[PDB]
């Protein structure tokens, strides 16, 4: 069918995808640079373009049978990785929309399906203490952590609401990808990229896989693209 | 009714009346008979 | 990482002498806090917890209290067994840090 | 100047009243607005979103196994899978859902609700399933049979992976209440039962236990009146930090 | 009632791994945090790390990242901390704690053991 | 597309409907897309004009109400008759979990200090003189009743009775930002010294309350509740409503109660079976 197949083309990458559904945009927005009468800070905004806008695919992880589901928080996921981790060091400020694309495929003799959403401004909690999360914790970088209990989403609230968020469902009979477009979502036009997490990227899965065929490894991928990048307060970086 | 002898706007009594909604941005946050 | 930072690092005080500790909080931690009391053969105590109240079967010459960052703890009349390192912890967020600790001598 | 007299309610405090007051920042600007996603201006936008609910709630289904519905590759004709209680208030499938949580702040409520299942069993895997609503005034029906008899869908699983089952809005009165009486003839909404239509036919490769997925959502028409505070959330008895902010 | 006591700890050479084993009892063990801390003859005290009890997951501190490595069993009660790297500066009293949301965590500590190392 | 909705959609009657390829009832949940499938389209209706009002859920309506963000007891005797209260809507949960609903949101507070004399365990109820003055943040506290600090040359103060009507004023929007942050993903300082989410620095600063009078009669119980509604109320990213119980109001830490509902494994309380019910 028409929506069924896509390709999303962004710099010098390219994805094909044969099996999908109608790619979403969050909220009924789509990235775009900031405007003048939003800006803030004077200093001239570097746009990288085709440079920092293209597919950066995260590691894949493993989907197996008490799998309880992964997370990655942005930028903090792209702040290691490529020229658009170059420029997250270097400069103070950087405004920028993201395009999530996750792959999971399996034979037609596999059953499962994926709850594939973008929580903005995610809070992860801590079970059964007082303490509130540290540092190391909520920032995993690339690899990304796991969801301790996914039933309640971790903060506390209920998996079954969920909905509300931007989603996607990659659902083992019916599509093998999922592809979510985010806008700039912040209080602030643009933002400090290693402290604040503006998206958390969580995989659930909501129905397991289990057959009785011989039994093969099945990968979940990430692909985020980020889009429309600015940056500003051009500096030595971090290190 | 709508009594604010007060200068600043901000101190003004709440205002109920903005009954603009889009639902079609929660429900059906797509580009776009059988969908597929 | 907040810094605990424990003062004074050392004293010297004589039976039935009013002395106190001070912990210092860069970032504010709040009311979570705990004063931890190890004796010579390096069996631990605790004593104040969440700084308001004290542990249950702990002599009352302790006492704890927050004014501004500072976290005080007040012992009324010392002992002989009283003479012993003391620590604050911050169970406020991770990591969890310790206090540098006070030594405790009597005059002479 | 001016001859006054006060009336009743003067000096009052009224959690509800409008009125305006005195600032206590004279001269204050705040800041310039800046568009951001996802407004909501009314709460009859979140409930129209589906979302999960909870039909496998037992003792011996633990954390994500209870949002999902095992069907089974049955051996005798016309049995029935599983049934959802109607009741908001009450605790039950409903609660944990959007329109679930956001209508229990509201005494009242008023218009269709929809059910949406998705089928997340294998590719090869086929069936016919019927779900079926039967308006209030009597026991649920226990067979198929009696069940038709009210409004239902019949759900062949293809292409597309999901139903729409309608809930229709069927009352005497423009408003109905989440008073606690489960039978009140102002409360109970009725009963929905799924049976199978004719069976679930796996492949020996395929498992044979397959997993629908249900959501609810409300429609365009829905309302809700007379706000009240939500039994959802109770009393906590020890809130740490609470006392740190008093210094 | 409650208690907390981890024996061993005697000698092992550098270079090698050691097993820590603190039992856990006097009440429901999948209720509680554990919590680890070492002392030095220098007596100042660090946090080694702490892991959820009511699964895996734990949480240490940035120095002893793959230092030490935090594991339970939830049928024996006992909380394990596995330790690589082993040099002369690792050789210290480690310690066990309990901990959890209500009254505030290290309500209760172990016995302590001195770890040393034969070069 | 944004429209002005202000009532209920009224239904339009249907007829006998067999046709192929139409398909209304078919929907694909994986797109992330609420079913579109109307009740005209799925059953057969009559035409129903639908009078009922929208209003009352709006979002204007729904959050702004007045509620309790505090409630301090100290007691007056000879002595320290003051409190500063770190202002934050995280203290008591029935106002919490709503607002908690949004992700951002832009309000005016309209705060009400709401106070009320006990005995302490009769000859009368004395008539005492409160002071409440907004401390914003990065400004010097009060540390005595007596003290220097309670000047207030630029910051904003009130003064009110006991007998007098409840003390009522009105604060602006003062984010720094367009609009304030209910869950904060991220670290304030640049260092690792900061704290995981929002933290009681930044946010609204500090409330001071005394009593202006000094300390006279015999020890009576001073409880000082305050009260917030707020209003012109913008809301922006719902969000699941929290169902476990708060621990502590700086972090959104979570516990569980031992048995259902709203324990760790089971949100809804248990049944027998899918097959189970009268």
């Amino acid at each position: 069918y028409s929506d069924r197949v896509l390709q999303l083309k962004l710099g010098n990458s390219a994805i094909v995808t044969q099996e999908a559904a109608n790619y979403c945009c969050a909220y009924g927005e789509w990235p775009n640079y900031l405007p003048d009468h939003e800006a803030v800070a004077i200093d001239k905004p570097t746009q990288p373009e085709t440079a920092t806008d293209r597919f950066y695919t995260l590691k894949s992880v493993k989907w197996e049978t008490g799998s309880t589901g992964w997370w990655w928080k942005l930028p903090d996921a792209l702040n290691n990785i490529g020229m658009f981790g170059q420029n997250v060091q270097h400069h103070y400020l950087y405004r920028s929309g993201f395009l999530i694309h996750v792959q999971c495929n399996a034979t037609k003799f596999h059953q499962g399906a994926l709850l594939v959403v973008a929580i903005p401004e995610h809070q992860r909690g801590a079970h059964n203490t007082n303490t509130s999360p540290g540092f190391d914790d909520i920032m995993k970088g690339e690899e990304g952590g796991t969801f301790n209990h996914p039933y309640v989403l971790d903060d506390g609230t209920s998996l079954a609401c969920a909905t509300i968020f931007p989603h996607q469902w990659i659902n083992l009979r019916t599509n093998n990808s999922a592809t979510i477009v985010l806008p700039w979502m912040n209080a602030a036009p643009m933002d400090f990229p290693l402290r604040h997490n503006q998206w958390t990227l969580a995989i659930i899965p909501v129905v397991p896989l289990g057959t009785r065929t011989t039994s093969s490894m099945v990968p979940i991928t990430v692909s985020i693209a980020p889009m429309c990048c600015e940056f500003n307060g051009l500096r030595h970086a971090i290190t | 009714n709508q009594i604010n002898f007060y200068k600043d706007s901000y101190a003004a009594s709440a205002s109920k009346q903005d009954f603009s909604q889009d639902p079609s941005k929660f429900t059906e946050p797509v580009v776009e008979a059988p969908v597929l | 990482d907040i810094q605990m930072t424990q003062s004074p690092s050392s004293l010297s005080a004589s039976l039935g002498e009013r002395v106190s500790l001070t912990c210092r909080a860069s970032q504010d931690i709040g009311s979570s806090l705990n004063w931890l009391q190890q004796e010579p053969d390096g069996t631990i105590k605790r004593l104040i917890y969440a700084t308001s109240s004290l542990d249950s079967g702990v002599p009352k010459r302790f006492s704890g209290s927050r004014s501004g960052s500072d976290y005080s703890l007040t012992i009324s009349s010392l002992e002989s067994e009283d003479f012993v390192d003391y620590y604050c912890l911050q169970y406020a967020s991770f990591p969890l840090t310790f206090g540098a600790g006070t030594k405790l001598e009597l005059k002479r | 100047g001016v001859p006054t007299y006060l009336l009743p309610g003067s000096g009052q405090f009224l959690t509800t009243d409008d009125h305006s007051s005195a600032p206590a920042l004279p001269c204050f600007n705040p800041t310039p607005e800046m568009h951001i996603p996802g407004q909501v201006r009314n709460m009859l936008e979140v409930v129209q979103v589906e979302s999960m609910m909870e039909i496998n709630n037992t003792e011996s289904a633990v954390g994500m196994e209870r949002l999902k519905v095992d069907i089974s590759a049955l051996t005798d004709v016309d049995q029935l899978l599983f049934n959802i209680p109607l009741d908001i208030q009450l605790d039950g499938p409903l609660r944990n859902t959007l329109v679930g949580n956001i209508s229990r702040y509201y005494t009242h409520w008023s218009g269709s609700l929809e059910m949406t299942f998705m089928f997340c069993g294998s590719f090869m895997a086929a069936g016919k399933l019927i779900l079926c609503y039967t308006p209030p005034g009597g026991s649920c029906p226990t067979t198929r049979e009696t069940a038709m008899l009210g409004t239902h869908i019949v759900w062949d699983f293809g292409l597309q992976s999901s139903v729409t089952l309608i809930i229709p809005w069927i009352s005497g009165s423009h408003y109905r209440m989440f008073n606690n009486d489960a039978k009140s003839t102002n409360a109970n909404v009725g009963y929905v039962t799924c049976f199978m239509q004719t069976n679930l036919i796996v492949p020996s490769e395929s498992s044979d236990t397959c997993s629908l997925i249900g959501f609810i959502a409300a429609k365009d028409d829905f309302s809700l009146r007379l706000m009240r505070d939500s039994p959802d959330i109770g009393q906590l008895d020890h809130l740490h930090a609470a006392e740190a902010a008093y210094q | 009632q409650v208690q907390l006591q981890q024996p061993g700890a005697e000698l092992v050479m550098p270079g090698a791994s050691v097993k820590m084993s603190c039992k856990a009892s006097g009440y429901t063990f999948t209720d509680y945090w554990m919590h680890w801390v070492k002392q030095r003859p220098g007596q100042g005290l660090e946090w080694i790390g702490a892991i959820d009890t009511s699964d895996s997951y734990t949480t240490y501190n940035r120095k002893f990242k793959g230092k030490a490595t935090l594991t339970v069993d939830e049928s024996s009660s006992t909380a394990y901390m596995q330790l690589i790297s082993l040099t002369s500066e690792d050789s210290a009293v480690y310690y066990c704690a309990r901990g959890g949301g209500g009254n505030s965590p290290f309500a209760y500590w172990g016995q302590g053991t001195l770890v040393t190392v034969s070069a | 597309i944004e429209s002005i909705i202000k009532t209920a959609t009224d239904t339009v009657k249907s007829e006998i409907n067999a046709e192929l390829g139409v398909v209304p009832s078919l929907n694909a949940v994986e797109t992330g897309a609420t079913s579109n499938t109307e009740p005209e389209e799925a059953i057969q209706t009559r035409t129903v004009i639908n009078q009922h009002g929208v209003s009352e859920t709006l979002v204007e309506n729904f959050l702004s109400r007045a509620a309790l963000v505090s409630k301090r007891s100290f007691e007056y005797k000879d002595h320290k008759n003051f409190f500063k209260w770190t202002i934050n809507t995280r203290s008591f949960v029935q106002l919490r979990r709503k607002l908690e609903l949004f992700t951002y949101l832009r309000f005016d507070a309209e705060i009400t200090i709401l106070t009320t004399v006990a005995v302490n365990g009769y000859v009368g109820l004395p008539d005492l003189t409160l002071q409440a003055m907004f401390v914003p943040t990065g400004a010097l506290t009060p540390e005595k009743q007596d003290s220097f600090h309670w000047q207030s040359g630029s910051n904003a103060s009130v003064f009110f009775k006991i007998s007098d009507p409840p003390a009522r004023i009105t604060i602006p929007f003062m984010c720094i930002n367009s609009a304030y942050s209910v869950f904060y993903d991220g670290f304030a300082g640049f260092e690792k010294n900061g704290l995981y989410g929002i933290n009681p620095a930044d946010t609204i600063g500090n409330l001071c309350v005394r009593i202006v009078n000094e300390h006279q009669p015999v020890g009576f119980t001073v409880t000082v509740r305050v009260y917030m509604k707020p209003k012109h109320i913008k809301a922006w990213a719902p969000r699941p409503p929290r169902t476990l119980p708060y621990m502590s109001i700086a972090n959104a830490n979570y516990k569980g109660k031992e048995r259902a509902p709203n324990a760790l494994s089971a949100i809804i309380g248990n049944r027998d079976s899918v097959k189970t019910m009268p």
